């Protein structure tokens, strides 16, 4: 079902694409996994600990 | 032992914020060198204008509300942070906004000034929900480059972080050409997405000028 | 005991392992080189794997 | 809001009691960054009462852990609402769903 | 304003006659990579010079052939010729002849003297003669070009890879620099080794000149 949704979105059904190094413009040798993920910030701040 | 020199051959405009530029011809390997150098220079060095200071008649700090206004003062500052302005004859300007009545308050309500023009008049700033409510503010706009948080530089003055860069996305491509009767020449196409405040050809010229002035050091020894 | 306490791990090991692997019919196979500098030049140019 | 979820976000957000939930249906009369006024439908009135619901929201109040508690409305002027509808969001809520 | 930092401190160390280390400071954030990568690409793939391309030996007929009287093999001889530096003054193609009889080393100094051909390092070893009677003769093609063209792409004569550029090794690194009250600046370090035909600093000058020249219709 995930692959069907990806194919509906016109994206590769593996989840991996080609990337380029922003420092040189050169291409990485293998395809890399890129996507979206939910992230959180916790109540452990370096401002309170130093 | 001589190299042909590239020229601008096309400037294709898609919309007010999307543009394409074509350089032709290039020798072997020069397309990627020039493309990467220009992409790195364009994303960090272009100058532009931004809002830096705000006054509101009744407000004392941004952690408060106003009678008749739908949004918080903090949300109003966040909205104001994304206003696009072209300033011609100076590096400072102070704009004034006055409004009354029920409805949206947009950038089209800002006082018209000869040397200042607004590229997106439909940008929504706030809302009024009562017929007896009114809003009045002063906005200070400056010029610069880079990212300058208000943290690293009278009760009533409100400061906002200024993002001066007018560039948002850069891409480039290298393709085979058909110049003269050779078979080893290339063409470089640059695609840029901006905020509509900078002309693409001037941006390319400024990037090339910066790169040449940087290279002047290694020529000497 | 008599064992070293500094030892690379993780990304260093994976990088060195990938760097020293061997394939078949890769690009540039069959050349004869003057030394390591020629190998570096050929790899950074893009003419060899 | 999360792009990938499970379906339990609405229940937690509502049963927490950090949002504002309408008691009776009607239509929005006055909306503001500090107050909401609802005009009650005829079927939910009483013989001797005006028929106005007033909601006051919490603005920038400190919690037990020195964080911030703030409420903002999510309804527009003149819209109709049924009972059990979200009128405003509290912290970590987006249109009535839990958003961490 | 439109003014950017220009470096003030330049340092050069001459490890050898053909080995240099250059240090430049200070730059702006991100400019070290921008300059270093472009300079490296130009020095690696777009430098002109003279090199050996094709060889012909009367005795030999194939790369796998074996000739009596020489300790080394044909592959080693081609490998030695591949790293023979030379300069040509006012031409584009030239043919050289080498003849030696006896037993002993066969060295670049033995090459027949010419007018427009100059040898860089005379004490370069090409062959070895184990027997007194044996002798070897050959012809050498030297041409002009750019970069590095391997013999495989070109496809009783033998072809060898051509190394037109005088650069043997080039590398760079970027480190931190802190002008007073500004601690996020760049420092660039460059390491270079050439083949002796030209000085490394001189080659860096040519690279920068070529790069600054090729963008000349856009600078306003």
């Amino acid at each position: 079902e995930i692959k069907e949704l990806l194919k509906l979105g016109d994206l590769p059904t593996s989840g991996q694409i080609r990337l380029y190094d922003g420092r040189t413009g050169e291409q990485f040798e293998r395809p890399v996994t890129v996507g979206y993920m939910y992230m959180l910030k916790l109540n452990h701040l370096v401002d309170d600990k130093m | 032992t001589e190299f042909l020199k590239p020229r601008l051959v096309d400037i294709e405009q898609v919309s007010s914020t999307h543009a394409k530029v074509t350089l032709e011809p290039l020798e072997r390997g020069f397309g990627h060198t020039l493309g990467n150098a220009l992409r790195r220079i364009l994303l960090s060095s272009m100058p532009g204008c931004a809002v830096t200071e705000v006054e509101i008649d009744g407000v004392l700090h941004e952690y408060s509300t106003k009678e008749g206004v739908q949004e918080d003062i903090l949300e109003i500052l966040l909205n104001l942070k994304g206003l696009a302005v072209r300033v011609q004859g100076k590096d400072e300007v102070i704009l004034t906004l006055n409004k009354s009545g029920i409805g949206p308050v947009t950038a089209a309500d800002i006082t018209h000034d000869g040397d200042v023009e607004i590229v997106k008049p439909q940008h929504v700033i706030c809302h009024l929900t009562d017929e007896n409510a009114s809003i009045s503010m002063r906005i200070k706009v400056q010029r610069g480059r880079g990212y300058v948080p208000a943290s690293t530089r009278p009760i009533g003055r409100l400061l906002v972080d200024a993002c001066y860069s007018p560039v948002e996305r850069i891409a480039y491509n290298v393709e085979a050409a058909r110049v003269e009767q050779r078979t080893d020449l290339d063409k470089l196409v640059i695609e840029m997405e901006t905020n509509g405040t900078i002309d693409p050809e001037e941006a390319i010229r400024r990037a090339a000028t910066i790169l040449a002035e940087q290279l002047e050091a290694f020529v000497d020894l | 005991n008599g064992e070293p306490i500094i030892v690379p791990s993780q990304d260093v090991v994976l990088g060195l392992y990938y760097m020293t692997r061997d394939c078949v019919n890769a690009k540039g196979e069959g050349m004869v080189l003057t030394g390591p500098k020629e190998a570096e030049r050929l790899y950074r140019s893009g003419l060899a794997s | 809001k999360p792009l990938v979820g499970t379906g339990m976000e609405r229940a937690v957000a509502v049963d927490s009691g950090v949002t504002a939930v309408a008691k009776r249906g009607g239509v929005v009369q006055y909306v503001d960054a500090s107050r909401i006024v609802i005009k009650v439908n005829e079927d939910e009135m009483y013989p001797g009462e005006a028929g106005i619901d007033i909601y006051n929201l919490t603005k920038y109040t400190r919690s037990n852990q020195n964080t911030c508690i703030n409420q903002m409305p999510c309804v527009s002027l003149g819209e109709p609402v049924e009972r059990g509808d979200v009128l405003a969001d509290g912290p970590s809520t987006d249109l009535g769903e839990l958003a961490l």
